[PDB]
């Protein structure tokens, strides 16, 4: 997939094509990859073949709504689910999460990361293409976090062949 | 000869502040185990309690309103989280104090316990209110074992109504009234066994506790905070005023904690409040009749500040 | 008819030494239980004590203030470590050797073990200390099961408030004031679940003993261990002095053993007198009518020298 | 009105040949249990024994030194190995047999049930004396499961000083000389939950029995091998001779068999004697009024030899 | 990464790159691969992926405070975690720790290592580049054991392509 976040002016954005492969071929181009959580409070958008990709989402969910919806706590207490003695499986997954305070991405080994100085988040086979766009584009122009994913994720389904240009895009407030 | 539901409504918004749906259905709940006297033989051994399901966070009162309704009410009270038919051997042993306590200052020798062995157990089978804490904590999905799932299952014949056997003898419960509460933040209601579900069919929802709700709670109930401190330290021969602008750096001050870790509810309160009449409790008595004025300066530099601990910095790269 | 909070806690200065924060939060635990009494109806049966939560290392006084806060106050007294029910069984057997130790040394026949029956039930209901000495050991991680969770489940009808079932009849709970320890070097305050965080408003930090602070413990207490083994080689006709310039090289020479292994705390001391001691406590009897000067000379050629292990050079490469 | 531990030591001198600080530790440990007598209140009620824990191979008189002190001291004894309130409750059994058995053959009718539970539980809580065989058997590694550390914690509030409610009534602890022996070649003392290791102060360590040391032990204690043959063996009508050189023949080849398989210590005597007195044994009465001299001829082709098994030529490649 | 130690005249320092690499792209550049410890008592740099990474560094955390912070017995007490009976999973990455008293280096497979006469600790893709140049300097020149592991990772960022100039140092006391 690509899935980019970018936030500017008290805006966060998180996008996402909607292309589900199966080996060299496509399945399903319409698929939903950015979703809404805690009756809307925060977004996440996910990457890494189906199965794992969404439990890794389930899971964070089942954190959040058992932690207020407090996305670093729940980051980090779904994490430290991973670094102990008895770890939880391994998924073959990760997660860009964010809420109108902080934007975070959670791998389903572990490990949680916080974006650099400029708060853009992107991951999937199509992702530093966006990446690479969306920085572009933040320290260059004026854009609004929207207009730059949208941008940005069109750029990343123009090379990536593992990516389209039907996307969905979901921000916050 | 018992209260109108309009009645226990209002006799409850003196000490559970807040909520509403909340105190309407358990109101109808009492008020129709009455109703259900005045009637026949066929229509009235036959018409079990509408049991009620209160969905609530922590702290805002779901205990309360089922106590207050004990006493407020007059029965047999009791409260279990989850042996399953030693709820019932305890609501008797709670039911000794209503039988033989109401009635040695009221039919006042008269001993004849053969004689209250009928006249306890017609309370029971009768005025019973069963409440069961934290119910979702046994619901399917837990991620491994199912065992869960056979407490709700031996918690069923009381529910539905059986013959539990006490030290008193054979008290029925088909007329018991169970209330049960929840989080019901991970779970669903439905996902208990559809054989119980039909069996609480009163679904309340209770709110949580905002700033202003916080406020009131402090003051308006019966014994409040506000009351049982000015209490407690009229003894030492001390006087303390809670003036109103320093009520609300009380209550949005233990809400601004709750919404930094866990959300437990109003208790948040007496862990706020203690912290407050922590100077003044300790070198109470060596300031005998002094008349102290607690106000948003006193407050402010009192407890001092509350950010979040430190998660990030320590364990994130 | 009870102390102050100042005088208990000058009270508690003559057996345990050192600590503060400690004995001040304890006291004000006591004293208000007391100024429950001077209350009327409504605000009395109403308003649980403020329990306490005693943060500390091992062997600093966790449960001496807990004890010297039994006797010195007189009131049952119970210490246990994480059946429940059968913690206030205790309590109760623990308030006959009272309620009839003294009385029966003091009504002197006049037996009646009838009011032992509601008389020395008010000696529970309403002072009540129960002590939980490492409640740290029961939080959420610990790294495969959590039924830990569980016993601070059953923990909490009674820092709630029930009504346990004694051989001595029906014991409420509701008043009693819990005291829990712990050393939560691994786990925080927080861990615990949150229904029963607010049920432990007081939270005091008690700090670990210094080179200085083990240097008082050795004599100020009463019955310290100067005085015991002054008191003890007594008996066998033999006086011993022990200069300060030698409480000095024991108090900092079993203080540099707790920072080069497991820190035990003060009972440290005991280990270390009990090798400085040994000597003497043999050939005392034969050693009629005589002044030992224990001083630095005899102290430093008493037990030796104690360096760490040899951990390195065993298992590392 | 007890012995001195220069006459302790020497008392034990005679059942257990060896050793030497065991004794000690152990004469002292008496002693001063008995200087806690002639004391005022305030120091009496509060001096906790100073416990011992002996360090020793197996067979050498870890065990025996504890009862050769039970007895040769008289008070209540008992021996366990890793509930734990019924240790408590069985060395009140054994205190039975010193009133119904010795205040019954010294002041000889004089029943009086209610006189007998005052008579020796005065005598558990003063001369009491717990034995615990293998407690190194408890300590953290054991490579899967740490659960005897679970004991290791209900057997604290012993150690330390509850009250343990047996069918006599409650009998304190707090008084009680607890004594624990080990292996300790895997673990070591400090394996112990810290939380115990300050109420185990005196640290003994025995040695293993030479070859010398079998010799001894094979005649000097009362009760010896070589008498209780000579005894056993002469209600037959048969005298027996056991030279000199033939009691070197016995214990310096039992010796050999414990460095040749599992050294189970002393008990190997027994088992060597067992395998010598067997050939007289069986046909000593038929043998009636012989004196049959028993030297390093006869020893030697008593039993034969024991040469290590085959361990190699079987799983090693 | 490149995590390197010197310690000379009284001095332990511990100074580690930020560079976080996923494939042989750069995920996240400004990443603190050095933490304190214990109050502020133990320094600890980790490498080896993330995840594992982590857990060694909190296993290592429950067992200074669970030992008074003594560093040696610490590293031991966890190392014999692995050499048991029954295992402790197997971390794929490895910590340099050191307070006023030692400095060592401790491997999530259950092996704890301590330097060679010049007190010099390396570790990650970067490492030998760092402790060549370090001992290069120790042994050649007076510079403070700070200057050095700041010239000495420097050195190590301009050959490892794991390894950038973006690094964080902690010293003691
Ligand atoms: N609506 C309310 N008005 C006043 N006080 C309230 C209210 N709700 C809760 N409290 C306070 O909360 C405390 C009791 O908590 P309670 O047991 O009612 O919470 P719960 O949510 O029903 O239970 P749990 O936390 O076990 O789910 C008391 O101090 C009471 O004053
Ligand atoms: N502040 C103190 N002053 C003097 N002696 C003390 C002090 N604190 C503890 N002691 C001594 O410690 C012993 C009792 O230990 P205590 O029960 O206080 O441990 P604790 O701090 O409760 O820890 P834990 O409960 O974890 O063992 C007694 O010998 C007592 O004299
Ligand atoms: N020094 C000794 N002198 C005389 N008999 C001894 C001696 N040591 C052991 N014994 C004999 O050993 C037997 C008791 O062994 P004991 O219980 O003392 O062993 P232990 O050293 O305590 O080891 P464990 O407790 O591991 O069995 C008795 O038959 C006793 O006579």
């Amino acid at each position: 997939t690509t899935i980019v976040s970018v936030r500017r002016n008290g805006q966060v954005v998180v996008g996402g094509d909607g292309q589900v492969s199966l080996g060299n071929t496509v399945m399903k181009g319409n698929a939903r990859k950015v979703r809404r959580l805690y009756n809307g409070k925060v977004l996440a958008g996910f990457a890494g073949g189906t199965a794992d990709a969404f439990t890794l989402f389930e899971l964070f969910e089942r954190k959040l709504e058992m932690h207020q919806g407090h996305l670093l706590k729940s980051a980090v207490e779904l994490a430290k689910d991973w670094r102990t003695d008895r770890a939880l499986r391994k998924l073959e997954a990760m997660l860009i999460v964010a809420d109108e305070k902080e934007s975070l991405i959670i791998t389903g080994i572990g490990d949680v990361v916080q974006p650099e100085e400029d708060q853009i988040l992107a991951i999937g086979s199509g992702g530093n293409y966006a990446l690479s766009a969306a920085r572009a584009l933040v320290e260059n122009t004026e854009l609004s976090a929207h207009e730059i994913v949208e941008k940005s994720l069109r750029i990343a389904g123009d090379i990536c062949v593992f990516t389209n240009t039907n996307f969905t895009i979901e921000e916050l407030p | 000869s018992e209260m109108t539901p309009r009645e226990i409504v209002s006799e409850l918004d003196q000490h559970i502040i807040g909520q509403a749906d909340a105190k309407r259905a358990v109101a109808i709940a009492l008020r129709n185990r009455w109703r259900r006297m005045q009637l026949q033989e066929p229509l009235r051994h036959e018409v079990t309690p509408k049991n009620i399901l209160m969905i609530g966070p922590t702290g805002v009162g779901k205990t309360e309103i089922a106590r207050r309704l004990a006493k407020l009410a007059n029965a047999p009270f009791i409260k279990v989280e989850a042996e399953v038919d030693s709820i019932i051997r305890d609501l008797t042993d709670s039911a000794m104090k209503l039988v033989r306590q109401q009635e040695i200052a009221k039919n006042r020798k008269l001993i004849n316990p053969e004689e209250l062995k009928q006249k306890a157990i017609d309370a029971v089978e009768q005025n019973g209110i069963v409440f069961i804490d934290e119910i979702d904590k046994i619901c399917k999905k837990s991620g491994a074992d199912v065992s869960r799932e056979g407490v709700q299952r031996d918690l069923l014949p009381l529910v539905e109504g059986s013959t539990v056997s006490t030290k008193h003898g054979m008290v029925k419960t088909d007329h018991i009234l169970f209330i049960a509460s929840g989080a019901f933040q991970v779970a669903r209601p439905s996902d208990l066994i559809p054989e119980l579900q039909g069996r609480l069919p009163i679904r309340v929802e209770l709110t949580a506790l905002s700033a202003a709700d916080f406020e009131r709670i402090l003051t308006e109930p019966h014994a409040s905070l506000t009351e049982q401190y000015k209490a407690l330290m009229a003894t030492e021969g001390v006087n303390i005023a809670f003036t109103t602008d320093a009520v609300k750096k009380i209550a949005e001050a233990a809400f601004r904690v709750n919404e930094k870790t866990e959300n437990i509810g109003a208790r948040r309160l007496h862990t706020v409040m203690e912290r407050l009449m922590d100077k003044i409790s300790f070198s109470a008595s060596d300031m005998n009749g002094q008349t102290v004025n607690i106000d948003a300066a006193y407050v402010a530099d009192a407890l001092g500040e509350v950010v979040e601990n430190e998660d990030l910095s320590r364990f994130i790269l």
